[PDB]
């Protein structure tokens, strides 16, 4: 001629309605 | 009465005048490799993919057209029509630019599976390839247009089943690009057909662009909710999460069409 | 002239 | 070499795995270009056969030469698209020089 | 944080397998390597792009450089071509 | 547009959960009988099958396409 | 295209109708696929008698049995296919 | 034998030198039996034509008489209508530009004796739109004709209707073909129909049409007044009568001559027109028919004549009848090579063979020409040029195959050694 | 063949016939059968075309609204034909043959001398906006072979300088005697008039009986 960490790196695929904050 | 005898390779099944060649084969069973003919779309006979060998006739017949006569048995797997099909694939795929692992219509190409099937083990075009300019036809359908095999289903959807009467030819010799002459987007309900009607992959769904690809994708058979027609749909799910939902065929409901919203 | 072919056809209408 | 990954996510390495290891998942990078989000192959799974080798029109995944891999946990041996990329990166002067020397005989 | 950018939360569970340990991520994004590639000017309406090296490369396919409004983008390499 | 797989019947159990795979985000599944989809050429005989087996069935009746008029000649009618 | 030697494609059909004449009860649909292959296909009544006629008959002597298998058609009646190959 | 008589000739104001208006015509006595004749009836009309034989004058030859025939059946409720394709895109056919621009009335009164042989409503000459000119002459014709009452509602003071109008082509040599000429006629792209839909029962406007050669309308008149057998004499068996020959090319005196068909090809450079420029031994090839049909080398060249049954034993068409000559001062393989760039820049598109099959070609002949291309690609040219032949929609993709193939079958030497001059200097 | 909008080239170029023109439009239908205003789109496209060679995407959108058609439908007859012009056109507009037959007869000889004459690549028009050659196919008339159709001027049978001389006479002045410059007449042997050169026989000659 002259330790890993397997992860899934798709993110999420079901997003959730956040409550709303505001109180009613 | 309204029975002409016509043989399918000798079945001699008997037909209503006024059927095509091609749908005389079908009742028998045997499939003419097509492409440019859809059932509920008119003939054109724009790829001549189907030429099929009528016995003691000096030339092939154009199966979507013809009209079938009486005692014309047609030889589907003779070795005419065979070179007849041998060398109709010779040449559309000379002019295709090979990105089949771009062309997310992969395994749901009815181009591949007839070379693979009808057509030629290799090829002679030792030539040069075209291009056309891809451009925007809207947000749901990307045309990658340097695909299409001038096949003009779309040019007929888009006049015939939509009435949008916009989609055109435009040019003549191998520069016949079928895309809008100024770029108006194709927006009408009824759009997306136009994806699961084009054989090739030239303009395909742009939001299911690359997420999937055919054989993986698991088709349950379901009902379309957001309209009332109720059109039946295949949704295409890949481990759990739906990928695409396609028409399914329905005669009385949806005959093949799905709307643009439900898809 | 250019359009002597057209103006032919208007007397032939 | 400019350094745009080789795959383009057609996923047939997917279709011909005798063992069902590689897992592909994809979908249209900003640039428009098509890339795999999820690349995994599961080497406890995988049997070797390169196939994959193969089959990949753009030849992105190769068999690489390094045998010598064994690892102390079962989740090391599972590996995602960065490890085989970095796998690549490390080993990709010997894979080119092997690609080289074998593709006239392919 | 990698090239998709996968990434935990606080919140996240799953997130501790790499307590004491390290995760596996890319320096040399090639989301930014092509981007970092000049643009290929040419004199020919269409363009081959084998990817450089013929066998060695991709199923060449012809792009049509044909609008200086837009450099031909060959599938494959990503590799942007000036007209 | 190809019909060679509008042939034969089938018959396919329910589907069932595919919970995602906390280390590697695998799909992963529960019910064993759900790859599985049995061939049939007639519809009597996978009747039979889910008999015998004692699974529940609700067969759905083949529907293939109504015949189509179509004539080249008919579209070049101005009239319509 | 394989090397087939139309020899053997006779012989072993004259062979077939030999054996279908002989045991005309128990055996059904003898036929010699394109393969240059019999396949006698018997009643399962006649397991016995038409294996011991191919066993021990001078102008047919079929010793040793390579295999007995049994493909499943679902969609048959008669849901498994046991197939005796002889040599 | 040719050497037909000039008071036989049909076009006598071929030339010019009489006035192509209607005074010249009157004392060409173009319009002298047209009353008597369309009185006799349309059934004696297409007896005489039946009686003459006559071959279609277009480059596809047919019994003019049977087309005619076909639409002569009753009328089921829809106008029925004549189309004259005044459109010669062909090479060498300058022929039709003759009876237009010299002799627009012979056609003007070929119009009506026709139109009552079919019983048209009404007749459009598509006149290609490159002769702007020669439109110009025509309608001042049709305009005289009607003035006179010759033409229009009770025409030649008869029972009978009929209106001729001149609609103009834009450039493209498929306008020409029969279908196409329809469509571009409808308005809608110049793209030809299939024939299932057969032109007569499916015309234009979903009405009985029929297309003609120009040079087969305009006969018709002058065959009724000579009758059939005397026109049935002059020509061969089912050949029969004169038809323009066009000789451009490597000739002394290139021109059009309408003396008679069956002429022995030698005989026709030799004796009118011009001896082939350099000598009849100067002579490479001839191309009888035009582009579209194969040329024919020196060696077959005298022995055969031009009829078109004569042609189709030597494996050409007679076609147009423009006779191209190439000396052998011409690069052959470049000759035919433009006449598939000819194809390329013109066919429509709408078929898969032609469309890629036509492209491929001219690939391959450009490279041929180079003599880049190696010796075994020849024959693969062959097999394209018969994947097109059998299997376009209309004839164009019919016509860019034969040359290819008469290059091939008689010039297969040449095209090799072109192939080895590349290769030796490399 | 895609119409990327323009400043110059676009509708904000307003398109309207000629109250004369408009005239001309009518009469065109009524030629054409009635219920049928399709048929005179490639006619009314052509007077378009004769009102502005430009004819911009503006021109064939008021064809299509003149004649009541879907819009690609104008677009499509457009595209299609070489006749029509979808960019600017030349004042000259000169269009040289170069099928096998006038090439064969020299064709190719022309087009050197007039490509120097006009001082420019063929395909293009002069600077001075005043001349445009083109290397257009068979234009018919082939028995003149040498040929260059100048706006319908067809002028036939032209030998190198008789172009430049053409050339210079559109160049200054106008009208230079269209047509074959060479002495025979339309088409005729050069030789003379071998088909008929008796008098033609009159009305009613030889017509036979019946
Ligand atoms: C590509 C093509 C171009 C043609 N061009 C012409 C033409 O310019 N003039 C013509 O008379 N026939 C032309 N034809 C032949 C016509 O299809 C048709 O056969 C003919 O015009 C009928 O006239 P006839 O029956 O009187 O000969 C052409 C055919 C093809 C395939
Ligand atoms: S269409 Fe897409 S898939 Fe079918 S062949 Fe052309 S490229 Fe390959
Ligand atoms: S787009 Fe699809 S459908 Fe429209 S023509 Fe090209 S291929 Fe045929
Ligand atoms: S690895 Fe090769 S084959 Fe598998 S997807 Fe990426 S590119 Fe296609
Ligand atoms: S052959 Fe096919 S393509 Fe060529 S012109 Fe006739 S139809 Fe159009
Ligand atoms: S399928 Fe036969 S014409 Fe298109
Ligand atoms: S080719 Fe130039 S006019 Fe016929
Ligand atoms: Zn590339």
């Amino acid at each position: 001629p002259t330790q890993y960490v397997p992860y899934s790196t798709t993110r999420k695929k079901i997003h959730e309605w956040v409550p709303p904050s505001t109180p009613y | 009465s309204n029975l002409i005898e016509v043989f399918v390779d000798g079945q001699s099944v008997m037909v209503e005048p006024g059927t095509t060649v091609l749908q005389a084969c079908e009742k028998v069973g045997m499939q003419i490799p097509r492409f440019c003919y859809h059932e509920r779309l008119s003939v054109a006979g724009n790829c001549r993919m189907c030429l099929v060998e009528i016995e003691k006739a000096p030339k092939v017949v154009a199966a979507c057209a013809m009209p079938v006569m009486k005692g014309w048995n047609i030889l589907t797997n003779s070795e005419k029509s065979k070179k007849a099909r041998e060398g109709v694939m010779e040449f559309l795929l000379a002019n295709h630019p090979l990105d089949c692992p771009i062309c997310d219509q992969g395994g749901e190409c009815d181009l591949q599976d007839q070379s693979m099937m009808f057509g030629s083990d290799r090829s002679r075009f030792l030539e040069g390839k075209r291009a056309v300019e891809d451009k925007n036809i809207g947000p749901l359908v990307k045309t990658i247009m340097t695909r299409c095999i001038q096949c003009t289903r779309c040019i007929r959807f888009a006049s015939e089943i939509a009435g949008v009467d916009d989609l055109g030819t435009t040019g003549r010799g191998n520069d016949m690009q079928v895309g809008t002459y100024i770029e108006k987007m194709f927006m009408s309900e009824l759009s997306g057909n136009v994806i699961d009607i084009c054989p090739v992959g030239a303009l395909t769904s742009k939001p299911y662009a690359f997420t999937a690809r055919p054989w993986e994708t698991r088709k349950t058979e379901s009902i379309d909710v957001m309209d009332a027609v109720g059109s039946n749909i295949v949704v295409s799910t890949r481990t759990g999460e739906v990928m695409r939902i396609l028409p399914r065929m329905h005669e009385d409901i949806n005959e093949e069409w799905i709307s643009d919203k439900t898809r | 002239n250019t359009y002597t072919f057209l103006d032919l056809n208007l007397d032939l209408s | 070499p400019s350094g745009e990954e080789r795959c383009i996510a057609c996923k047939l390495c997917e279709a011909i795995c005798p063992a069902q290891a590689i897992t592909i998942e994809a979908e249209p990078r900003a640039d428009g270009s098509r890339r795999t989000t999820r690349y995994d192959i599961d080497m406890t799974k995988c049997i070797y056969c390169g196939f994959c080798q193969e089959a990949c029109p753009v030849d992105a995944i190769v068999e690489g030469p390094n045998f010598e891999f064994s690892t102390e946990t079962h989740e090391e041996l599972l590996y995602n698209k960065e490890k085989l990329l970095n796998n690549g990166d490390k080993w990709e002067a010997e894979i080119a020089a092997n690609i080289q020397a074998d593709y006239l005989y392919r | 944080i990698t090239h998709t950018g996968q990434v935990y939360d606080e919140k996240d569970y799953r997130r501790v397998r790499f307590v004491d340990r390290q995760k596996e991520v890319n320096e040399n994004f090639a989301i930014d390597l092509i981007a970092q590639q000049p643009v290929n000017e040419v004199e020919h309406r269409i363009i081959a792009c084998d990817g450089g090296g013929g066998a060695l490369g991709h199923p060449k396919v012809y792009i049509n450089l044909d609008k200086e409004t837009k450099t031909g983008t060959c599938g494959y390499c990503g590799l942007q071509f000036k007209q | 547009s190809g019909v060679n797989n509008t042939k034969k019947w089938k018959m396919e159990f329910d589907t069932r959960e595919r919970w995602e795979n906390p280390l590697m985000g695998w799909a992963s599944t529960a019910d064993p009988l759900s790859n599985m989809v049995l061939t049939f050429s007639a519809k009597e005989d996978a009747i039979a099958f889910a008999e015998k087996n004692g699974w529940s069935y609700d067969v759905e009746e083949k529907k293939v396409p109504k015949p189509k008029s179509k004539s080249y000649g008919a579209n070049f009618s101005w009239n319509k | 295209v394989r090397p087939r030697s139309d020899v053997t494609h006779k012989q072993l059909s004259a062979f077939g109708e030999y054996v279908a004449e002989i045991l005309p009860k128990y055996v059904q649909q003898v036929q010699v696929s394109c393969l240059d292959e019999l396949e006698i296909c018997i009643h399962p009544d006649g397991v016995i008698p038409t294996l011991t006629f191919l066993r021990d008959h001078t102008n047919a002597q079929f010793k040793s049995l390579a295999d007995l298998t049994a493909v499943d058609v679902p969609t048959r009646q008669n849901r498994f296919e046991i197939v005796y190959n002889l040599l | 034998f040719g050497s037909l008589k000039d008071e036989d000739r049909i076009f006598t104001n071929l030339y010019g030198r009489h006035d192509w208006r209607l005074k010249g015509a009157l004392r060409r006595g173009d319009w002298y039996k047209t009353k008597e004749i369309l009185l006799k009836g349309p059934d004696w009309i297409l007896g005489e034509m039946k009686t003459s034989g006559l071959r279609g004058r277009g480059g596809a030859g047919f019994p003019t008489g049977l087309k005619w025939s076909f639409m002569n059946k009753p009328s089921d409720g829809r106008p029925k209508y004549l189309v004259v394709n005044a459109d010669e895109g062909e090479p060498g056919t300058c022929k039709d530009r003759e009876i237009m621009r010299h002799d627009p009335h012979k056609l003007v009164e070929g119009c009506l004796v026709g139109g009552r042989a079919m019983g048209a409503r009404a007749a459009y000459i598509y006149i290609r739109g490159e002769f702007y000119n020669e439109a110009s002459n025509l309608q001042v014709a049709i305009r005289e004709a009607y003035e006179a009452g010759l033409i229009g509602k009770n025409a030649c003071g008869s029972d009978y209707d009929f209106d001729v109008f001149v609609v103009r082509g834009a450039g493209a040599y498929i306008c020409g073909e029969e279908t196409a000429l329809i469509e571009s006629i409808e308005g809608k792209q110049g793209k030809p129909r299939l024939k299932p839909p057969f032109p007569a029962d499916v015309g234009v406007f979903g009405c009985p049409t029929t297309v003609a050669n120009v040079e087969t309308v305009a006969v018709s008149p002058t065959i009724c007044r000579r009758g059939g057998t005397w026109f049935a004499g002059f020509g061969r068996e089912r050949n029969s009568g004169t038809k323009l020959f066009n000789i451009s090319g490597h000739v002394n005196h290139p021109c059009t001559v309408e003396e008679e068909m069956s002429v022995p090809l030698k005989e026709l450079i030799e004796k009118h027109a011009g001896g082939v420029t350099g000598g009849w031994d100067n002579l490479l090839a001839v191309i009888p028919g035009g582009s579209s049909t194969p040329l024919i080398p020196k060696s077959v060249c005298e022995t055969v004549l031009m009829d078109f049954d004569a042609l189709v034993q030597a494996q050409t068409g007679l076609g147009t009848a423009a006779v191209i000559v190439m000396d052998r001062s011409t690069d052959i393989v470049k000759a035919i090579a433009r006449l598939i760039e000819f194809y390329k820049h013109e066919s429509c598109g709408q078929c898969t063979p032609c469309r890629e099959g036509v492209d491929w070609m001219n690939k391959v002949m450009a490279r041929f020409v180079k003599g880049d291309a190696r010796p075994a690609e020849i024959d693969s040219l062959w097999e394209i040029s018969k994947q097109i032949e059998g299997h376009t929609i209309c004839a164009l993709g019919d016509g860019a195959a034969w040359p290819v193939q008469g290059l091939i079958r008689h010039f297969r030497p040449e095209l090799e050694d072109r192939m080895q001059r590349f290769a030796q200097q490399h | 063949f895609v119409h990327r909008d323009t400043p110059e080239n676009n509708p904000d170029t307003p398109f309207d016939f000629t109250p004369e023109n408009y005239k001309r439009i009518e009469a065109i239908v009524k030629n054409y059968p009635e219920g049928h205003q399709a048929a005179a789109v490639l006619p009314v496209l052509d007077l378009a075309q004769r009102q502005n060679g430009w004819l911009p995407i503006s021109a064939m959108n008021k064809v299509a609204e003149v004649l009541q058609v879907p819009p690609m439908r104008v677009y499509e007859v457009a595209t299609f034909y070489t006749m029509y012009n979808r960019k600017p056109v030349g004042k000259y507009h000169i269009q040289v043959c170069t099928t096998t037959p006038c090439m064969l007869r020299d064709s190719d000889s022309i087009l050197e001398t007039l490509q120097r004459k006009l001082g420019i690549k063929v395909g293009e028009t002069t600077p001075d906006k005043l001349f445009t050659l083109i290397e257009v196919e068979c234009l018919g008339a082939c028995v003149n072979a040498p040929m260059v159709q100048i706006n319908d001027n067809y002028y036939e049978d032209l030998t190198p300088k008789d172009i430049e001389e053409i050339i210079d006479e559109l160049k200054a002045g106008k009208v230079p005697k269209p047509g074959p410059r060479s002495g025979r007449f339309c088409c005729e042997p050069a030789g003379g008039l071998t088909s008929l050169t008796e008098p033609p026989k009159g009305p009613g000659f030889g017509v036979q009986a019946g």
